[PDB]
């Protein structure tokens, strides 16, 4: 298949392995999650414009709206975690081991 | 398995060909067992709230019994419908494919040689 | 009845005996049809066993 | 929480599940999962303590990652099929990614690592919603995509879920973690029979939801979150010990109870397809589930643990909790095995 | 069989609607009426089994186990009403409900026409037994004993479920009456080897086999007396019943699959009798005696000659009555000295002479004194194992010597010698206790007069 | 009961159970053939409804 | 030696201790989200490269 | 890792011992790498050298198990001249169990691993003989 | 649990974006309209097993 699809899928997997390997910050995790969304947006858009599939032109907008509302939910979770522990570190979220 | 059968007409609890089937009698032992489950639900409902178990809320025990019988009657109708559908599809598929269901040449035990294994 | 509890188990046995004798009617597909016990019916008799 | 806002948010949870269950388009499936997560996040944060914020954050990260892998599977499907019908997937990579995404949404092993943490972090009613209602929509999608599900993948996830949910509950004394590892083992049982007969999958899901709803409703009505707090139930309400006894004996798969029905039908439909080793190892592995269930019955109903003095004051007060459908769910979770051929209504 | 299932279920409202001083008398009376009614199952024929319905039938194997089961319930109610006298009324009704429900499961376990119904009832008999042991057991070890009792049986029986559903998919049916005519030979393969193990190991655990018997001297000891009675008298014989059904299907592979288990049981009847020679616990001595007696039943089923099946079903009925009476005698001393240590209460014939007569007769039936059906079953198993191999007479005779030794050692230790001085709460024998002993022993002696009703389908 | 009653009742029982066993073996064979070949009323996993297709003259002719 | 030690050791005690040890290996997690998602990445890498579930 | 199992099971028993031992070693080493990867995943080692030490220890342990398993099974099939026989894999599984006991430096672990891994390898050989499927394809 | 509410009630909630050969705004053809129409009209009604 086309050459740009390789780079957009590899961008998804790069932001995936970034999201699947935390360093310290939950904000960087959410940045990797929305980079995954960005790569999904571009990949869906290139398919739908390439195919001239007219009605699915509204599909990436619905993807963008739902996942940005999801991002707002995640930022509010990070804000409540930061008001609990002072930072946004994922090593502070370890109370549920016991 | 039978999901393509009930896909031409979706979300029908009892289709129109279910009425060709005889309904369960109201003295069905399955339906009487479901009524016994209604009575048991009434007894547990009197027990968890520390009411007298056999006496209190006879209207409530009777609505438990009635509601379980009422749901279970239609459940038994759908059960008998789906097994009738299963047998109907089985027999029509056997009829449409005789090459896959050959009528077996049955031999009698005067020709059948079975190896005898002595217990000694 | 003052002693109504002493007829739970005996009436239960009578009811189970009745249901066994009722099920014997549903299992009557070979009544007077077995090759060992088939026979002509005696007069004033419609079934060989109940 | 405002009761109006509570009712609207629970209707939105149910709406997202229904949108997954009825829709024929993959975008609407993804929309239903998004709406479902977005609405269930306040139910987990109902009490506003740091364990609920941690549980909601872990749940958000897992379900968000699964939703993005679901959309990647959908996008690879749009590449290799040019369409959007919710049916079989026209690429094994899309099938693998969607099976991974649904395994993350169900919390099946080895994506199971959120379920006991999130279930411990949240109340018993929200844990009930998470372990019963949130299993409905991904099992519906797995019910629809099964002509393209890889067999080795789904059975690996299934047996790994059964084994890890067996060994996980043996170390636990918190009731919510016991129910979560019970969830992992039973989701393994559900997905093991999926490609063989998905009607038995729906039977296992329905019997599981009945029994788990019974156990969470008993744990709510007794206000017990640990083993040792459940141990005081004999001196407070002795009927509750009987009900948790018969429901834990049911969930262990003992005849003549209805928790034996799903695993017996699963073994019944897996031996038809010439699989003998796998349902036998699954059945032997479920004895671990039965072991920690019998541990809870020993601590609750079969022995009398020591109570304290302040229980005498609680003797003077009845339960004013709405124990909604608790006798009905207790009867259906135990006395349904004579009605085992009722499963044909799910055909 | 519905005329026995329905009154056993009607014993539940009979035990929950009874007056609070009447809940033992009513259940005892109506379970004695059910036990009287049990004798209608002796309508047996030389060719056909008594085939009731699509669900229930009774040949001459299941019929003595049924009559023994329906006879055991009033005796368990008599045995267990003294130590549960100070119990709560609701917990007393729950105990009686567990006994009635275990009888209800057993009477449609033995009559199961189809084998998966047998499996469901067979594994349903765990739950009231488990509740009885772990709830009304006396010491600390009842919880561990309930664990061993549950998890040996389910570990053995969950392969049996896969085996029976495999036979259901292959033969098309698990009806035993159809499988009497559609049985195919089971040849030598590894698939059929594990088929044999899956069909047999559950019942080997339930008998118990030697080496797998470790659930038994904790479950039979840590139970109450009604639990010990039902476990010794019926629940070991579920295994032999299932073996005699399921070995229809396992031919000719049993003719070489039986050798390790025949070695295990022929050596286990020596080793467990030797264990009985050195027991300090009287109740554990009776438990290992039960293992020693059921080893012969295992050998008799595995050699599958007609004399072996006749002796095995006679020995199952005889051992049910004898072991139930030995546990009841042990309870009659435990309710006085409050210890199961056998060396503690000595010289009891000087204090309880008629109870010592009951000890003498149960020890004589334990050592298989002719013409008791103990000796009939013992002797027919010895005849068939001699025809199997002539060198098994050494092990059978050495077992009989050790059996006589531990039986009369039990008798001499508890009943003879100088009495223990510091024990002074040795009450006289109650009428309940002597009536319990006689209702065990007198059917066991009357069955020597007409022993043909306990010799199975092939008398 | 008589030996006649027990005998002929046993024959009815054996007929009913042998017929159920033959129907179970046929049910397994029907399921195997319908999953293998896919031409029965069972295992009909859905395809796209062709009523959704627009058959109008579009904007460009080459389609 | 047989029937308090070895026949108790071979079937029930060793199996109980093995399931105890596996239960302690499963539930000895440190509650760290980093480690669980790193294990998820290792899972996806094994499923692609080592188990060929995408093929 | 399916090709590891193919390049193991293609060879007849008791014929080509070096390739049998090397293929079983590679199967065991792949298993040890999977266990090592999940071990350094869920349990953080204190250092990079600690992590590669755990990886090397687990991988060499399972690879030595596979090596002594394949060696003992193929040599027993040579010296006993019965290739279609699960007793050879019983002997190889006990050799691998004693290998796991020697790597864990304990005798009772070695006896338990001998018994259960020998029974498991015997079961795998019987599944190769009668054609037992663990991931059986849905047919009805 | 594909509860086909759309076919039950006759509503068209999402069948319109489902395929490329559906009704499009201003009758715009997809670049593979004919190929998708041929594959759908082939595979219609015969199920997935016969359609593959
Ligand atoms: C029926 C079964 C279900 C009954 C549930 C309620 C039972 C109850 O409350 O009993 C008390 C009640 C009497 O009590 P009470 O004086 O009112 O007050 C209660 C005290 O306060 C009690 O004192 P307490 O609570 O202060 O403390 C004592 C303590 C004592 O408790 C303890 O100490 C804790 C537990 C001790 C150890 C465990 C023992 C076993 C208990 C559980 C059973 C497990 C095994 C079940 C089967 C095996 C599978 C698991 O607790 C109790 O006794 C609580 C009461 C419950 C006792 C009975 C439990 C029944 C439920 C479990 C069995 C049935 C469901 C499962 C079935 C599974 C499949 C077969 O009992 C009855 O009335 C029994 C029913 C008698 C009449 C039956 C009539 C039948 C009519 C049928 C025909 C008409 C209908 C036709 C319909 C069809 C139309 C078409
Ligand atoms: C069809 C599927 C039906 C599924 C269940 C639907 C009801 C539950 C969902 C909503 C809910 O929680 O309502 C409370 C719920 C009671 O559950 P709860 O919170 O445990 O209350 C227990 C006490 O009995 C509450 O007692 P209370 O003192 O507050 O007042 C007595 C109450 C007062 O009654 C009323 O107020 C009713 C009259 C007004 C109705 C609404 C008009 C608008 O009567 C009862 O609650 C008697 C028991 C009614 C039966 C409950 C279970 C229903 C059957 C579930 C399906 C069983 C299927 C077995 C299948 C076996 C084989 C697979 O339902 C009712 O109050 C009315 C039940 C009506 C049943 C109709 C069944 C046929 C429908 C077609
Ligand atoms: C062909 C290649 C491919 C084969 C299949 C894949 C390979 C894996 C086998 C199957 C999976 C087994 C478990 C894998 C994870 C390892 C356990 C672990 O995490 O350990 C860390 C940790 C243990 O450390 P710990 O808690 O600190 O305690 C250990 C002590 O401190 C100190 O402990 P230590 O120093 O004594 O040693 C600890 C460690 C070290 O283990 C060893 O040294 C033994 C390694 C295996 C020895 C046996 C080799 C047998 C070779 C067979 C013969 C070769 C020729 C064959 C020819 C044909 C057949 C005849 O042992 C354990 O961890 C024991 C528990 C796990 C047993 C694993 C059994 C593997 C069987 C392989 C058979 C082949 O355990 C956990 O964290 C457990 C929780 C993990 C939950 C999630 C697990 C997910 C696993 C998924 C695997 C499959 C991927 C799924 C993809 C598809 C679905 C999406
Ligand atoms: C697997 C094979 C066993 C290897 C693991 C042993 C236990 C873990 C360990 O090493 O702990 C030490 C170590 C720390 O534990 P620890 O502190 O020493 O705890 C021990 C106590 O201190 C107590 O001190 P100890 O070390 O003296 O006692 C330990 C005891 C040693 O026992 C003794 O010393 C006395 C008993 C002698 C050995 C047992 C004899 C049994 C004979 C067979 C039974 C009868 C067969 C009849 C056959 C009849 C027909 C022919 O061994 C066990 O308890 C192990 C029992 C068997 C384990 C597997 C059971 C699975 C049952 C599933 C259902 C079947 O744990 C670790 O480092 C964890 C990782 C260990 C290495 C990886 C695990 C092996 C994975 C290989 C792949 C397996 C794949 C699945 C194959 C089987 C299923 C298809
Ligand atoms: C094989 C599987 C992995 C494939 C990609 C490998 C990329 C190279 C990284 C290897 C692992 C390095 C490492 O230790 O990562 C851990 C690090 C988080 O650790 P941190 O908190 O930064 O420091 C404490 C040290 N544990 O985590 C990170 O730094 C995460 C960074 C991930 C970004 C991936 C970028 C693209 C990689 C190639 C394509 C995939
Ligand atoms: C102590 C606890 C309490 C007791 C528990 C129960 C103990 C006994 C249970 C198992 C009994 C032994 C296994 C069956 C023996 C009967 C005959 C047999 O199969 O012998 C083993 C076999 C002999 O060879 P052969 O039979 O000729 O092989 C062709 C088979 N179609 O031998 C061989 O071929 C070599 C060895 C093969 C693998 C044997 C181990 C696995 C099978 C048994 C489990
Ligand atoms: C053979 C080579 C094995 C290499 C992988 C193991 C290395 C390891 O565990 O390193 C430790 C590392 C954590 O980094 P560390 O520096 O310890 O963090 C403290 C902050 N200074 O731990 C990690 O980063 C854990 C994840 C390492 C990658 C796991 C998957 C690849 C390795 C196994 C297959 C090869
Ligand atoms: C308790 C646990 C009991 C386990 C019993 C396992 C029984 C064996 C099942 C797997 C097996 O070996 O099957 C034999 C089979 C070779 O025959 P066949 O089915 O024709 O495979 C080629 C088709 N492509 O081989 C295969 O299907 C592939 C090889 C499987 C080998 C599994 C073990 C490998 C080593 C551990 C990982």
């Amino acid at each position: 298949m086309s050459l740009v699809y390789m780079n957009i899928m590899m961008a998804f997997t790069v932001s995936l392995t970034g999201l699947l390997m935390y360093r310290s910050h939950l904000m960087s995790s959410l940045l990797c999650l929305e980079g995954m969304m960005l790569s999904l947006f571009i990949l869906a858009t290139l398919m739908i414009l390439n195919s001239h599939f007219t009605l699915a032109s509204m599909m990436p907008i619905i993807l963008l709206v739902f996942a940005a509302c999801e991002a707002a939910l995640g930022l509010s979770l990070l804000v409540m975690v930061s008001n609990t522990y002072g930072t946004d570190y994922v090593q502070n979220l370890n109370l549920l081991q016991c | 398995m039978m999901t393509g059968r009930q896909a031409r007409a979706p979300l029908q609890f009892l289709p129109d060909e279910a009425r060709s089937l005889p309904p369960p009698k109201l003295t069905d032992p399955r339906l009487a067992y479901i009524g016994f489950l209604g009575y048991c639900s009434g007894l547990i409902d009197n027990a968890i709230r520390r009411r007298p178990v056999l006496s209190a809320g006879l209207h409530r025990q009777f609505l438990y019994i009635t509601s379980f019988v009422f749901v279970g009657y239609y459940l038994l109708k759908r059960q008998d419908y789906m097994y009738a559908v299963r047998d109907h599809d089985m027999f029509s598929y056997i009829k449409s494919h005789p090459e896959d269901f050959p009528e077996k040449d049955k031999k009698t035990y005067r020709e059948v040689f079975e190896e005898f294994h002595p217990v000694r | 009845r003052d002693h109504w509890i002493h007829v739970l188990v005996p009436v239960g046995f009578v009811f189970g005996y009745y249901l066994d004798r009722k099920n014997d009617e549903k299992l009557a597909a070979f009544r007077n049809k077995s090759l060992l016990y088939k026979r002509e019916l005696k007069p004033q008799e419609e079934v060989t066993w109940k | 929480m405002n009761p109006i806002i509570l009712i609207i948010i629970l209707m939105t949870v149910m709406l997202g599940t229904i949108i997954v269950m009825i829709s024929t388009h993959w975008l609407l499936i993804w929309i239903g999962f998004e709406m479902n997560m977005l609405a269930i996040i306040p139910i987990m944060m109902k009490k506003h303590n740091p364990r609920a914020t941690e549980a909601s954050t872990k749940y958000f990260l897992t379900q968000s990652t699964a939703s993005m892998l679901l959309m990647m599977a959908i996008i690879i499907n749009l590449m290799f099929s040019g369409q959007w019908t919710v049916m079989k997937l026209f690429n094994p990579m899309a099938s693998m990614l969607m099976t991974m995404a649904l395994a993350m949404k169900l919390g099946m092993a080895p994506f199971h690592f959120w379920v006991p943490e999130v279930t411990q972090g949240i109340p018993l009613s929200s844990g009930l919603i998470l372990l019963t209602w949130q299993k409905l929509a991904p099992m519906s999608v797995l019910y629809q995509i099964l002509p393209s599900i890889n067999l080795d993948l789904i059975l690996t996830l299934s047996i790994l879920s059964i084994t890890i949910g067996g060994w996980g509950g043996l170390n636990q004394t918190q009731l919510r973690k016991i129910m979560a590892y019970s969830s992992i083992a039973h989701m393994g049982w559900m997905t093991a029979v999926l490609l063989y007969n998905p009607t038995m999958t729906l039977l296992n899901l329905i019997i599981y939801i009945i029994m788990t709803s019974t156990m969470f409703t008993l744990f709510m009505a007794n206000s017990t979150t640990t083993t040792l707090s459940l141990s005081h139930t004999w001196n407070k309400a002795p009927i509750m010990t009987i009900l948790v006894l018969i429901t834990l004996l049911s969930m262990g798969g003992l005849p003549p109870l209805s928790g034996f029905m799903p695993k017996w039908m699963i073994i019944q439909e897996m031996t038809k397809n010439d699989s003998i080793i796998l349902p036998t190892l699954m059945a032997i592995t479920a004895l671990l589930n039965l072991y920690f269930y019998m541990r809870l019955t020993y601590s609750t109903a079969l022995t009398m643990f020591p109570s304290t003095n302040n229980m005498k004051m609680k003797w003077q007060f009845p339960t004013t909790k709405r124990m909604t459908l608790l006798p009905t769910m207790t009867v259906l979770s135990t006395m349904l095995l004579p009605l085992t051929p009722i499963l044909s209504i799910l055909e | 069989m519905l005329k026995y299932i329905i009154p056993t279920m009607m014993l539940m409202p009979l035990t929950w609607l009874s007056k609070n001083s009447m809940i033992w008398i009513n259940t005892t009376l109506h379970s004695l009426l059910i036990s009287l009614t049990s004798l209608l199952l002796l309508n047996q024929f030389g060719d056909n089994s008594l085939n009731f319905s699509l669900t229930f039938f009774s040949d001459s194997l299941s019929t003595p186990l049924l009559i023994l089961t329906m006879w055991l319930l009033p005796l368990m109610l008599m045995a267990s009403q003294h130590h549960l006298s100070k119990e709560n009324l609701a917990r007393k009704k729950l105990f009686i409900s567990m006994l009635i429900l275990l009888q209800l499961f057993l009477i449609m376990t033995f009559t199961a026409t189809e084998l998966i119904f047998f499996y469901i009832m067979f594994e349903a008999t765990l739950v009231p037994t488990l509740i009885i042991i772990t709830r009304w057991g006396n010491q600390t070890e009842r919880l561990n004993a309930g664990l061993y009792f549950l998890f040996y049986t389910l570990a053995g029986s969950l392969p049996l479920l896969v085996a029976l559903i495999y036979i259901q998919n292959t033969m098309g049916s698990l009806n035993f009456l159809i499988l009497q005519y559609w049985v195919q030979p089971m040849p030598n393969s590894w698939s059929n080897t594990f088929m044999w193990l899956a069909c047999m190991m559950a019942f080997m655990v339930k008998m118990p086999l030697y080496g797998l018997h470790l659930w038994l001297p904790k479950a039979h000891v840590e139970a109450p007396i009604a639990g010990s009675m039902v476990l010794a008298a019926i629940l070991l014989k579920l295994g032999g019943y299932g073996m005699m059904r399921i070995t229809l299907l396992l031919n000719p592979i049993t003719d070489f699959m039986a050798y390790p288990f025949i070695m295990l049981s022929l050596w286990g009847m020596i080793m467990t009798s030797s264990i009985c020679l050195r027991q300090t616990d009287l109740k554990s001595l009776i438990a290992y005696s039960s293992v020693s007696h059921m080893a012969l039943v295992i050998v008799a089923i595995l050699i599958q000659t007609p004399w072996s099946y006749m002796g095995a079903t006679a020995l199952m009925i005889a051992h049910g009555l004898t072991s139930s009476m030995l546990f009841c005698l042990a309870n009659s001393n435990y309710e006085r000295v409050h210890s199961r240590t056998m060396i503690l209460a000595r010289g009891l014939q000087t204090l309880l002479p008629l109870m010592a007569a009951w000890w003498l007769l149960a020890s004589l039936t334990n050592l298989a004194l002719p013409p008791s059906i103990n000796l009939i079953g013992e002797l027919f198993v010895v005849m068939s194992t001699f025809s199997w191999s002539n060198i098994t007479i050494i092990l059978m005779g050495l077992n009989m010597v050790i059996t006589a030794l531990y039986s009369l050692y039990m008798l001499i230790t508890t009943q003879r010698g100088k009495h223990t001085h510091h024990i002074n709460n040795i009450l006289p024998s109650f009428t309940r206790e002597n009536a319990l002993m006689s209702l065990h022993m007198l059917p066991l002696l009357l069955l020597s007069l007409n022993p043909k009703i306990i010799l199975g389908p092939l008398y | 009961d008589a030996p006649e009653k027990n005998y002929e009742r046993t024959m009815a029982i054996l007929q009913i159970e042998s017929e159920k066993a033959e129907l179970r073996l046929k049910e397994l064979e029907v399921r195997r053939l319908m999953r293998a070949k896919g031409d029965g009323p069972w295992f009909q996993y859905p395809t796209i409804d062709k009523a959704l297709i627009d058959h109008s003259p579009k904007a460009t002719p080459d389609n | 030696l047989l029937d308090l030690i070895w026949l108790e050791t071979i079937l029930p005690k060793t199996i109980s201790l093995a399931q105890m040890k596996m239960s302690t290996t499963i539930t000895s997690q440190k509650g760290l989200i980093k480690l669980y998602f790193l294990s998820f990445l290792i899972t996806i890498l094994i499923s692609t490269t080592l188990l060929n579930f995408h093929e | 890792a399916k090709t590891l199992l193919h390049q193991y099971w293609d060879i007849p028993e008791g014929t080509e011992c070096h390739r049998k031992t090397y293929a079983a070693t590679s199967i065991g080493g792949a298993s040890g790498l999977v266990v090592s990867a999940y071990s350094v995943a869920l349990k953080t080692p204190t250092s990079f050298l600690e992590g590669v030490a755990r990886t090397g220890r687990y991988t060499f342990t399972a690879a030595a198990i596979g090596a002594i398993f394949g060696l003992t099974s193929c040599i027993s099939a040579q010296v006993r001249e019965k290739p279609d026989d699960p007793l050879n894999y019983l002997i190889g599984g006990c050799a691998g169990g004693l290998t796991l006991g020697a790597r864990t430096r304990s005798y009772g672990i070695g006896a338990a691993a001998c018994a259960y891994m020998g029974l498991t390898a015997a079961l795998v050989k019987m599944g190769q003989l009668e054609g037992w499927k663990v991931f059986a394809e849905p047919k009805v | 649990p594909f509860f086909d509410v759309q076919k039950k009630l006759g509503v068209d909630l999402d069948h319109w974006m489902t395929i490329q050969s559906a009704e499009q705004p201003h009758r715009i053809p997809a670049r593979c309209h004919a190929f998708e129409k041929e594959w759908i009209e082939c595979a219609h009604g015969i199920g997935s097993i016969r359609a593959e």
